[PDB]
RNA sequence: GGUAUGAGUAGCGAAAGAAGGGUGAGAAUCCCUUCCACCGAAUAUCUAAGGUUUCCUGAGGAAGGCUCGUCCGCUCAGGGUUAGUCGGGACCUAAGCCGAGGCCGAUAGGCGUAGGCGAUGGACAACAGGUAGAGAUUCCUGUACCAGUGCUAAUUGUUUAACCGAUGGGGUGACACAGAAGGAUAGGGAAUCGCACGAAUGGAAAUGUGCGUCCAAGCAGUGAGUGUGAGAAGUAGGCAAAUCCGCUUCUCGCGAAGCAUGAGCUGUGAUGGGGAACGGAAGUUCCUGAUUUCACGCUGUCAAGAAAAGCCUCUAGGAAGAGUAGUACUGCCCGUACCGCAAACCGACACAGGUAGAUGAGGAGAGAAUCCUAAGGUGAGCGAGAGAACUCUCGUUAAGGAACUCGGCAAAAUGACCCCGUAACUUCGGGAGAAGGGGUGCUCUAUUAGGGUGCAAGCCCGAGAGAGCCGCAGUGAAUAGGCCCAGGCGACUGUUUAGCAAAAACACAGGUCUCUGCAAAACCGUAAGGUGACGUAUAGGGGCUGACGCCUGCCCGG
RNA sequence: UACCCAUGUCCAGGAUGAAGGUAAGGUAAUACUUACUGGAGGUCCGAACCCACGCACGUUGAAAAGUGCGGGGAUGAGGUGU
C-alpha cells in the first residue's frame, strides 16, 4: 500500500483553485505560479 | 436562434443507418438542452419532433509531430419525428 | 442491586453490574432527546486538550429539567429510566397539564409518587423548594447557586447535601465533599439523596469496559521519554527523581493546591474540605 | 556529453502444451480446428474508486513489447457512450466547513450567531423481451408507473365560506448488539414429460445414452404471520390557535374482531415472449433449502443505540374555483465507452505486492475448509536440447535415534469423526482435546428399526446388531492438535519499535495518594472561544502501583 | 501513518453452556438437590479477513521490506470503506 492513494474530490478539496483562493497565503501561491508563469495554477 | 443551436448534421455508418428509423443525428450547440433542439429542429425542418436524445462527446487527444491536443467536446443529439411527420432529407 | 458474574472467562473474574432493578422502561420519552456526538476530548482548534477521551458507545441526550420551575401543578412519577449521560437513573415526570420533563431520580422516588415544586411544596422527597423553605437538617440535591439558573452542585448517583443553618440572605449548606457554604436562600434545592448510590460498588472488571464507557488508556509518566514528560527517561525502572512528583506540563501534582489564590467565591466558603 | 571494460556474460519476472490447417516476403510466438492442461468463495459474473479513449473497425510494423511478430493495451485514420423511472443535481440533513451582523485581536487575522454548504446515511416512479462491429432498465417492441398540462363531459362551490393550508404545533420518519424458533422464496436435486439417438472393443432396446423440461414490473385478488383494548367527555401544557398531540376521568372489554402492516402465493400481464431441435416440442410432481426475505419481527442484554426533509394531521391564514372520469400531450442538466484482484487503478516496468462492495454452482463435507469438477475463464510475451559439479525447491532411505547444535533450529511425528477414559492443582469456572486407549471399507439381512415430508403415491434421512467378503493398509487421496514434568517473568484478552527487538516492555480491571464547590481544577488559545461537560465530588484532572490472596515495618533531620 | 469525528459495511462453519426461567422433590417457610429450558462470553476450534512468531529463500530482488512452508487473533480494547 503506497503513498498516493487518489481521490478526484480530495486532489480539488485540498489542492484546487477555490481553496487557494479561500486564504491570503492561498492567494500568494496562486501569485506566485502566475510570476513564474505557469500553465498550470491548482 | 435555431441554427446556432444545430450546428451540422452528423454522417457517419451508424447515423446513416437509422434515417430510416425517422431518426436524425445532429451535431448541436454544447449548451444546447434536448427540448431546445427540439424546437430548433421543429423550427429549422418543419417536422414533428417524437423524442430527442443527447450525449456529450469529451474531446479526443490527437498528436501531430509532439504536439498533441483535444478535438473539440460534441454534443449529439438523435431527434425522432412522428410517423406522421416529413422527413429530413441529407 | 448488584450482581456479581460467575468466573467463567478472565474477563468476567471480578466484574459486577447493576441489576436495574430501578429501571421500569428501556424507552426514552422521543421528545425530550437532543443529539449527542462524542468531542474525545477536542477543542474548537480540534486539538486533543482533555486526554484519555475517545470512542465510546454512541448516545441520545436526555433533556433534564435541572430549574425545577413548574410551580403548584402535581407531577406523577410515570417512569425510572437508563441515562446514559449520568451516573444517575432519571425519572419521566407527567404533569397534570400533560407536560413531560425528566428529573433526576432521586433515592425513595416510585412510579405513582405525586412531586411538587415551589413554595407550597411539603418537605417530601423529591419535591423542589428555595432553601429559604426548607427546613435546617434537610438532606437536599439538586441545588442551584443562582436563582432560575438551574441545580448544579449534588447530582451525582448517592450524593446528598445537608441545610446547616439561615445567615443574613443566605442559607448553610453542608455539600457532599464536606465543604460548608453560603447558598443563596431564593435558590433551590430537591428534597432527598440523588439515588442509585450502589453505582461506585461497581468493578468494571475488563479493559473493555472502560472502553465502551469511551476511557482511553492512561499511559504513566514514568514510562515516558524525557521529552514527553518529567518522569520520562532513565535507564531500567526510575524513581521519580524530582523534588515533587510533576504532571505532564510540569506543576506539582501530590498535596499542590489549585484553587485560585485571590478567588471571589472565597467570602461564601466557611469550612474548606 | 560521448564511448569503453565486465560480455555475448547475468537476466529474459511464479504456470502445459501439441499437431494439423491458414495467412504472409517471413511464423514456436498471428488466426482456425482438435486433443491435452490450469482456476472455479476464482484466475468466474457484476460494480464503486481510480484511469481517461485504453473501447470498435480498417490500415501498419520504425520505435514500444525483456525473444519473435503477419499480432497488440503500440502507430495512423475513421468511428463509438441515447434515460421522467439507473447514479448524482433541480430534495434532505451528519461529521466537518463557510459564515451577514457580532465577539476578540500590532497588521494579517482568529472565533462564532442567523443562515448556508456538505454523503459515507434519509426520501424518491420500469419491467420483460428483442437487437448488435462498438450503448442499452438509456435504442426498439410490448406492457407499466410517477409528476404535470391542456381539451371535452358531467358534478359540486362561489363570503356562516367547496377547496388549499403553513416557514407554526403534533405524530411518524427514527435507527444498538446478541440469540432463538418459525413462514416463505432464490438456489440445488430426483423423477415425470418432450425431443434426438441406438452405438467403435466383450455386453446392453433399456433402471440405455444425450439435450431440454418457462416467464417480469404493473393491475386485481389473497396471505404465513407480525404488532395493536376502543369510544366518549374534560383540559394550569404544546411561544398564537387547534377538532391534532399530551394528560386525567368515566363507560364499554378481550388473544375475538376490526385497524395497520406483511414476505410470498393465485389470476391477469401472455392470442405475448422465450425454448431442445431453415424449423418449434415439453413445462408436471416430489425432495432439499438459504448467507435472502418476512424482520432487528420476537426474546434478551447493557455499553442504552443520528439528523433533517418527506409523509400524515392540527389549527393560524388564504380563497372561486375545486376535485372526479375520459382523452391526448409534457418531463431539464450531469454520468453512461472500455479496464476494474487488473498488462488499463496505487506500486518508475505489460512489476509474484496493494485495491471497498454485490453474486459466488455440484460430489463427498459442519463448511466459502479440502480434493476433483460446472457455468465461465485461462495456458501467463523467449525457446530447443542436455539430464555434470554446485545451489535452491521436493521425494525416499539400511542400522542407530539428538550421539547434531548455542539451542531438537529444521524436518519428522500428531491431526477428521465416534466411543472408552482422563491426574496434580484450582480463584471451583477450570485444568481438559489432559494423558492413555479402541473403532472406521464393502456385501447381505435392508424400500431394516426408527425419523422427516405428504391426502396418497412416493421422496428424503437413517442407527444399533447379526452374518459374510477383500487388501500390507478402510477419515485407504487431500485438508484437520504432538504430548508430558518442572521452574523464572507477566494475572488474564489486548498494544508496540511501518522496514533487524512482540518481550519480562505498554495497557489493563483493581489499589492508593492528591487536586477540583462549578465561569471547577486541568488543558488549547494573545484573546474571544473552547475541551472538561451539555458533566457537578458515587464527578472530573494529575502522580504512583497493577487481577486475585496474604500483607505493606522504622525514619518528618534534609 | 497516529489518534479522533460522522456515516456505512464485513466476520464460512462448528463447539461450549453463565445468569435467569419452569417442573418435580425438599422445608413451617426458606437454603438446597435433580431434570428440562435458556443462550452469556475482550469464551473455545477454525476459513474469509486482519496480523507478522520461526525457518528457508530472496539480497545489481519478481518486491526500496516480498515469497514459500509452518504461526497468532478471528463478536471484539475487532477488521474495513467513504
Ligand atoms: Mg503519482
Ligand atoms: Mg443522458
Ligand atoms: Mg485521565
Ligand atoms: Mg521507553
Ligand atoms: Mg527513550
Ligand atoms: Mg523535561
Ligand atoms: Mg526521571
Ligand atoms: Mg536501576
Ligand atoms: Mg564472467
Ligand atoms: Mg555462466
Ligand atoms: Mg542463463
Ligand atoms: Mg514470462
Ligand atoms: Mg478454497
Ligand atoms: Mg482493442
Ligand atoms: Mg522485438
Ligand atoms: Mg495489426
Ligand atoms: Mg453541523
Ligand atoms: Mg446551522
Ligand atoms: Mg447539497
Ligand atoms: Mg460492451
Ligand atoms: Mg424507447
Ligand atoms: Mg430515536
Ligand atoms: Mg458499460
Ligand atoms: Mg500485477
Ligand atoms: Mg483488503
Ligand atoms: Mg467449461
Ligand atoms: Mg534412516
Ligand atoms: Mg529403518
Ligand atoms: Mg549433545
Ligand atoms: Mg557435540
Ligand atoms: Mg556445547
Ligand atoms: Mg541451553
Ligand atoms: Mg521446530
Ligand atoms: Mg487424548
Ligand atoms: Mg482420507
Ligand atoms: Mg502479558
Ligand atoms: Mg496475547
Ligand atoms: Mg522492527
Ligand atoms: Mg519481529
Ligand atoms: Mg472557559
Ligand atoms: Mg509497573
Ligand atoms: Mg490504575
Ligand atoms: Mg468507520
Ligand atoms: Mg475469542
Ligand atoms: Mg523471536
Ligand atoms: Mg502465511
Ligand atoms: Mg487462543
Ligand atoms: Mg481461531
Amino acid at each position: 500500500k503506497r503513498t498516493y492513494q487518489p481521490s478526484k474530490r480530495k486532489r480539488k478539496k485540498v489542492h484546487g483553485f477555490r481553496t487557494r483562493m479561500s486564504t491570503k497565503n492561498g492567494r500568494r501561491v496562486l501569485a506566485s505560479r502566475r510570476r513564474k508563469g505557469r500553465k498550470v495554477l491548482s | 436562434d435555431a441554427r446556432d443551436i444545430i450546428k451540422r448534421p452528423v454522417v457517419t455508418e451508424e447515423s446513416t443507418s437509422i434515417l430510416d428509423d425517422k431518426k436524425y443525428t445532429f451535431e448541436v450547440d454544447t449548451r444546447a438542452t434536448k427540448t431546445q433542439v427540439k424546437y430548433a429542429v421543429e423550427e429549422i425542418f418543419d417536422v414533428k419532433v417524437a423524442k430527442v436524445n443527447v450525449m456529450n462527446y469529451k474531446g479526443k487527444l490527437k498528436r501531430m509531430g509532439r504536439y498533441a491536443g483535444y478535438t473539440n467536446k460534441r454534443r449529439k443529439a438523435i431527434v425522432t419525428v412522428t410517423a406522421d411527420s416529413k422527413e429530413i432529407q441529407f | 442491586a448488584i450482581k456479581k458474574y460467575k468466573p467463567t472467562t478472565n474477563g468476567r473474574r471480578h466484574m459486577t453490574s447493576s441489576d436495574f432493578a430501578e429501571i421500569t422502561t428501556s424507552t426514552p420519552e422521543k421528545s425530550l432527546l437532543r443529539p449527542l456526538k462524542k468531542k474525545a476530548g477536542r477543542n474548537n482548534q480540534g486539538k486533543l486538550t482533555v486526554r484519555h477521551h475517545g470512542g465510546g458507545h454512541k448516545r441520545q441526550y436526555r433533556v433534564i429539567d435541572f430549574k425545577r420551575n413548574k410551580d403548584g401543578i402535581p407531577g406523577r412519577v410515570a417512569t425510572i429510566e437508563y441515562d446514559p449521560n449520568r451516573s444517575a437513573n432519571i425519572a419521566l415526570i407527567n404533569y397534570a397539564d400533560g407536560e413531560k420533563r425528566y428529573i433526576i431520580a432521586a433515592k425513595g422516588l416510585e412510579v405513582g409518587q405525586t412531586i411538587y415544586s415551589g413554595a407550597e411544596a411539603d418537605i417530601k422527597v423529591g419535591n423542589a423548594l428555595e432553601l429559604k423553605d426548607i427546613p435546617v437538617g434537610t438532606v437536599i440535591h439538586n441545588i442551584e447557586m443562582k436563582p432560575g439558573k438551574g441545580g448544579q452542585l449534588v447530582r451525582s448517583a448517592g450524593t446528598s447535601a445537608q441545610v446547616l443553618g439561615k445567615e443574613g440572605k443566605y442559607v448553610l449548606i453542608r455539600l457532599n465533599s464536606g465543604e460548608v457554604r453560603m447558598i443563596l436562600a431564593t435558590c433551590r434545592a430537591t428534597i432527598g439523596q440523588v439515588g442509585n448510590e450502589q453505582h461506585e460498588l461497581i468493578n468494571i472488571g475488563k479493559a473493555g469496559r472502560s472502553r465502551w464507557m469511551g476511557k482511553r488508556p492512561t499511559v504513566r509518566g514514568s514510562v515516558m521519554n524525557p521529552n514527553d514528560h518529567p518522569h520520562g527517561g532513565g535507564e531500567g525502572k526510575a524513581p521519580i527523581g524530582r523534588k515533587s512528583p510533576m504532571s505532564p506540563w510540569g506543576k506539582p501534582t501530590l498535596g499542590y493546591k489549585t484553587r485560585k489564590k485571590n478567588n471571589n467565591s472565597d467570602k461564601f466558603i466557611v469550612r474548606r474540605r
